[PDB]
């Protein structure tokens, strides 16, 4: 289960990077400040 | 009605500012959905303090849904200390409200384990 | 593994905040109610 937890961590980090990319590429028009 | 509930529930603030224009009819502001939850209830449930502040600046009365909860009940169930602090500086009379089972906001904040709340 | 689990929790909470930001900033036009 330690091995499983390490794999889980790795996947979560990849996912976090993808989400940051989404935020930095999206369109923002009506909700701009 | 349907757009305002979504905009308030997900913190989309500019949509709220646009919808709440020509302030004269407060029937849209203080109207709940099928569970009786007004926009204030939703904005506090998801923990969006700016929307709560904006709605209070128009006055939202602190009603109650189909379980007796108030905005403070939801904000405490979630643990969002910031919207709680925003609420606790207005009427200062909702602190000791009770739902259908006589639970206060403190009951929920303690049951869920939110120490700062 | 307790330490690893705590780090996992912290990262997941940061990610949740980012997702809520996405929802509150995005564009909604065709799928509006």
């Amino acid at each position: 289960q330690k091995y499983r937890l390490k794999d889980l961590t790795f996947l979560l980090e990849k996912q976090h990077e993808l989400i940051k990319l989404i935020i930095q590429k999206m369109e923002i028009i009506s909700e701009t400040e | 009605k349907s757009p305002l509930h979504f905009a308030a529930s997900y913190g989309r603030i500019n949509t709220c500012q646009r919808l709440l224009q020509d302030i004269s009819d407060t029937r849209l502001l203080n109207e709940g959905d099928l569970h009786g939850m007004t926009p204030l209830h939703l904005a506090a449930k998801n923990g969006h303090d700016k929307v709560v502040q904006l709605l209070l600046k128009k006055g939202a009365l602190f009603l109650s849904d189909h379980n007796g909860w108030t905005a403070l009940h939801h904000a405490s169930m979630g643990g969002y200390t910031q919207t709680m602090k925003v609420i606790l500086d207005t009427n200062l009379k909702c602190t000791d409200r009770l739902d259908e089972d006589g639970n206060t906001a403190l009951h929920f904040a303690a049951r869920e384990g939110h120490a700062k709340a």
